[PDB]
RNA sequence: AGAACUGGCGAUGCGGGAUGAACCGAACGUAGAGUUAAGGUGCCGGAAUACACGCUCACAAAAGGUGUUAGUUCAUCUGAACUA
RNA sequence: GCUCCACACAAAGAUGGAUACGAAUAAGGCGUCCUUGUGGCGUCGCUGAACCAUAGCAGGCUAGCAACGGUGCACUUGGCGGAAAGGCCUUGGGUGCUUGCUGGCGAAUUGCAAUGUCAGCGUGGGGAUAAAUCAUUUGUAUACGACUUAGA
């Protein structure tokens, strides 16, 4: 009881290796990271390993993500890349709910209509078992 | 004079109506927070009276006073009001179940070829 | 089934027209679910038709259509200008005019 | 110029513990806890460990630093305020004219009552807050002392006192008998 | 618009039975060609007594940029005039290229100083190469170790008329 | 895009959900507009107080029967800013005046309907912070209505009965919730994963 | 005051200028489709509640600001006077 | 307002669903821990593109397999909602439905598009109910008006 209360509040922060998902560009839904910081706005992306070319970036562009990992100050195209699977980001970022968002949505875009067809009766059968399990206490 | 009154026009009512209420206190008996009379005559009246100070203390005064003829009045219905966001509101007339024949006669402006089928 | 529709639904807006000068040819349109110029590409071409009552039965039925096709886009938004045959009477400006899907080219 | 992170110094000593809800700050101590809403203050609150607190502005500017320098004075002001305290000793000067001061408490009131200083027929009442501890001074004739734990509240009944005795429309300097704070200061002493 | 740095090199005239003249040579920063020639004359007859009839133009060229992906950092001489004549202005531009830096400039002088682009003359522009010969503080305000800071109040622009979300900051 | 939306005030600003009603009215969506008093405005409640009582004494000289009007219920303000954005003139725009409904607070039954917020008028985004603003409920207590007590007190109502509802969904929720956790994992669970849900 | 030249109005519509003899474009047969000038793109009203970096809280001319941002030149360890 | 006869509508823009905490936004939900906290743990958000609903002649007629569901309608208990409450939940039977599963018969010829469907009611003249008015009287009103009484 007499630790303090003070907290919490932790949020994103910029910071050399951040993986930052693109929203918008040629990129659009990649994932970069980081380099090095210019200023208030301005930054430096890249990785070599899902395709995004390093290049200045101003942050509007761009939503920080929950992933970090480390990484020297202003390094370069193959070292990230050998930075980025030695942490593993990619295994991770998918493992988590949002990329499971990402890739949701992206995949009910491309049902064709038998298949969403499909997914009608199912609904229809799944919904009708949690029906009858449940409301018998 | 005064721009307090405005327009000029008429009263248009005979009897006037009642536009403020002493506040309420929920401490209190239930009180009959106001009452209306009648007034008959004018007249005027002396008495002497104690306002220590004052020029007319214990002396004797003279002035002239008004009548008012006050019957004691009978009560029929009660309507509670909510209150809401834009004013008041009633919530429903009721009454004495019987009622005198004058407060009938209130409710026809021809009273004898009326049906008294109120 | 419950819902039979097979046209988008949209709103007519104005006749097209400049600050002051209307131009009442060609009725504008809004489309819902159209919110940029490269979705509405898909709908050009596709015929409009806007349906309402009379109260005098004419051919045995009260529903009366104007047909009519839309032909191109307009502003960044996605509004999309359509000609009818008859022009929109300008009594319906945000009235419910109904996009269907044919011709179909894909 | 728009700073890019600023904070400073805060230090929570043994004899306290400050929890703080988003912005809003409430110290608990010996003498009385303290609270205090800062939702107008725009700023981040940070703890290294259990001893100690950082406030911080991130992408920081002048008027901005302006407030968040005040509230590292009212967090001041809650710790040495429960603690140490605050004193304050007022003093009501007079000569020909007998004041009578007395604080009373009427419907719980507590207020203070004032009398016949320059020569009234009416009684200039002053009202009280809750959380000021009032004394009529014995060992010292012609003096109260008036303390409490909010720096704010005691000096703000102090400064009513001190202007519900206004002297106008007459000579300024005529009497030099008043209402006066004497003493500015701490419970205790030795902290 | 985006700027293009090019090298440019007049041969102005050779007078008769004289050859070769001292092949003058500037870069200026434009956004296509034929602003720079037009510059390239509008400074040089200044620069000393010629005239754009009088001279001629040889070389042209792109400059492009060094190592793009080196954020670098540089200090720049500015002569622009208001209301009366200029004064010689420094800066320190902490940026990507050299014209980035230019740009940024640019658009400053146009926020606040108060001088369009037929004022502005660029004198020198040069990166800093060290570190801590950087004076100006707000720009060496990022020059710090480890250097952290968070969305300053993420605004998201939504694209719809109509949220269920009472959408948040996070 | 329902038929009749119920947009919230709170948190919004004037100016801007005032064009927005407009523009939405003129298309011809239909609104209910709740929560008035909850407005806000950009400038301290200084200026405002001024720009309004600087229109209160805009009158007219011969009589002002038919003058200039001054109003006071946080609908009526709005509604007004609202108003002069619409050609009220003509019969399109007096079609459409007739699409707005304002009101103060959550009456029935729009309580029981899901209310909704314009995210380009909120002000929590658009304006930036530190910076003064202004509620309209106060600014229209001080430029003489009066009701503003009852209407806390309505909310004070509404809220209490709102948050037992809230509480009891979201109860019967956690079973339904985690009632599905049993239906996962089968067969036909595997396959709607499969197909993109 | 009339001095000269040189335009525009007088005989003249059309787009914009919230409105106008002097302003910005623009030559007038009737129509169809396209593209623009000028001016604009919160709503009234057709068109980006676009993107970007910044500044501020709405003829009087010299000014005052323990305003605000950026710079100029002097000297210590930040100061002074100024410029924008 | 009711009853009778004669005769007229019907026995500013729909087409799945308007799908409900509140409060901050330099922060909050949700689950959970334990003492009940201004607590711990997890986690979520970065779109409603969501969620439910959705097959059957515009949605027929018929066979069962499971399961005691879900759903309609009308009877029906009970309670809540007076800010415009006219809305919501709920209990109990029957009635129909079922697409949770598998059956069998029907559709054209509307001929290759030109929606091609599926939002008791006033008239005018009787009979009757209760009025109100003119008129008449009065006077607190008054130029006319208009207003206040009385006239079973």
């Amino acid at each position: 009881s007499t630790d303090s209360i003070v907290k919490a509040s932790n949020w994103r922060l910029v910071e050399v290796g951040r993986v930052v998902l693109i929203k918008k560009g040629q990129s659009a839904g990649k994932l970069a990271a980081i380099v090095e910081i210019i200023d208030q706005k301005k930054v430096l992306i890249d990785g070599p390993k899902a395709g995004v070319p390093r290049q200045a970036i101003n942050l509007g562009q761009v939503v920080l993500t929950p992933l970090t990992f480390a990484l020297p100050r202003g390094a370069r195209t193959a070292t990230v890349s050998k930075k980025w699977a030695a942490a593993a980001v990619c295994e991770k970022w998918a493992a988590s709910s949002w990329a499971k968002k990402i890739a949701q949505r992206e995949r009910r875009a491309a049902l064709t209509d038998f298949e969403r067809f499909q997914v009608m009766v199912l609904r229809k059968q799944k919904r009708y078992t949690v029906k009858k399990a449940l409301a018998k206490a | 004079g005064h721009l307090g009154f405005l327009p000029r026009k008429r009263a248009a009512s005979i009897r006037a109506r009642v536009k403020a209420f002493p506040k309420d206190d929920r401490s209190k008996p239930v009180a009959l927070t106001s009452f209306l009379g009648y007034k008959a005559g004018m007249t005027t009246i002396v008495r002497d009276l104690d306002r220590p100070g004052s020029k007319f203390h214990k002396r004797e005064v003279v002035e002239a006073v008004t009548v008012v003829d006050t019957p004691p009045v009978v009560v029929v219905g009660v309507v509670g009001y909510v209150e809401t966001p834009r004013g008041l509101r009633s919530l429903t007339t009721v009454w004495a179940e019987h009622l005198s024949d004058e407060v009938k006669r209130r409710f026809y402006k021809n009273w004898y070829k009326s049906k008294k089928k109120a | 089934a419950e819902s039979h529709r097979l046209y988008v639904k949209g709103k007519h807006l104005s006749y097209q027209r400049s600050k002051r000068v209307n131009n009442p040819n060609v009725s504008l349109i809004k489309i819902e679910g159209v919110a940029t110029p490269q979705d509405a590409q898909f709908y050009l071409g596709k015929r409009i038709a806007y349906v309402y009552r009379a109260s005098k039965e004419v051919r045995g039925s009260k529903i009366r259509v104007m047909w009519g096709k839309v032909t191109r886009t307009h502003g960044n938004s996605g509004v999309v200008r359509a000609t009818f045959r008859n022009n929109l009477p300008a009594k319906t400006f945000g009235a419910s005019v109904r996009i269907f899907l044919y011709p179909s080219n894909i | 110029m728009k700073y890019i992170q600023t904070e400073q110094q805060i230090e929570v000593p043994e004899g306290v513990t400050v929890s703080i809800k988003s912005r809003i700050v409430k110290v608990v101590g010996p003498r009385g806890t303290l609270t205090k809403n800062l939702k107008h203050i725009d700023v981040t609150f940070t703890k290294v460990n259990n001893q100690l607190i950082k406030v911080a502005v991130h992408n920081g500017g002048r008027k901005h630093v302006a407030a968040l320098r005040t509230v590292k004075s009212l967090v001041d002001n809650m710790i040495t305020g429960v603690t140490k305290g605050y004193k304050y000793k007022m003093r009501y000067v007079y000569a020909h004219f007998p004041i009578n001061v007395n604080i009373v408490e009427k419907d719980g009131a507590k207020f203070i009552e004032v009398r016949n200083f320059l020569g009234d027929k009416k009684i200039r009442n002053v009202p009280v807050r809750d959380g000021v501890t009032i004394e009529f001074s014995t060992n010292v004739k012609d003096e109260i002392v008036l303390s409490g734990n909010s720096v704010e509240d005691v000096s703000q009944n102090a400064a009513d006192l001190q202007q519900i005795c206004r002297v106008r429309n007459k000579d300024i300097r005529k009497f030099l008998d008043g209402i006066y704070v004497s003493h500015k200061g701490f419970i205790t002493e030795d902290l | 618009a985006h700027f293009k740095e090019y090298q440019v090199i007049g041969r102005r005239l050779p007078t008769e039975s004289v050859p070769e003249p001292k092949l003058f040579r500037m870069r200026i920063f434009a956004s296509n060609e034929v602003i720079a020639k037009s510059r390239y004359w509008y400074f040089l007859q200044k620069l000393h007594k010629v005239k754009k009839a009088s001279g001629e133009i040889v070389s042209i060229n792109q400059i492009n940029e060094a190592h793009p992906t080196k954020v670098k950092n540089f200090g720049v001489w500015v002569r622009y005039d208001s209301r009366s004549g200029t004064h010689n202005m420094y800066k320190e531009i902490r940026d990507v290229s050299r014209v980035a830096a230019v740009e940024t400039l640019y658009q400053d002088m146009a926020a606040r100083h108060r001088a369009r682009f037929r004022s502005i003359h660029i004198l020198k522009v040069a990166e800093i190469e060290k570190t801590a010969d950087v004076k100006r503080q707000y720009v060496k305000q990022f020059l710090t170790k480890d250097l952290k800071f968070p969305l300053p109040h993420r605004v998201q622009k939504s694209t719809k008329t109509f949220s269920y979300k009472r959408p948040s900051t996070f | 895009v329902e038929p009749v939306v119920v947009i919230d005030g709170k948190g919004h600003l004037v100016g801007r959900l005032a064009s927005v009603v407009a523009k939405q009215l003129l298309n011809g969506q239909k609104i209910v507009v709740v929560r008035a008093e909850e407005l806000n405005i950009s400038g301290e409640f200084f200026r405002n107080k001024l720009k309004y009582h600087d229109f209160l004494r805009k009158a007219t000289a011969f009589n002002k029967t038919r003058g200039p009007f001054h109003f006071r219920a946080p609908s009526r303000i709005f509604y007004k800013a609202l108003r002069g954005m619409v050609s009220h003139k003509t019969a399109r725009g007096k079609a459409a005046l007739e699409r707005l409904k304002v009101f103060e607070g959550i009456p029935p039954p729009y309580d029981k309907k899901k209310r909704v917020v314009v995210p380009q008028a909120l002000r929590v985004l658009r304006l930036k912070p530190g910076r003064k603003y202004t509620t309209l409920g106060k600014l229209s207590t001080s430029v003489g209505w009066k009701y503003e007590d009852v209407v806390a007190k309505l909310e004070a109502k509404r809220k209490v009965s709102s948050a037992e509802y809230y509480a009891k969904k979201r109860a019967f929720t956690k079973k339904v919730a985690s009632a599905n956790a049993t239906a996962a994992e089968s067969d036909v669970a595997k396959q709607l994963a499969a197909l993109g849900y």
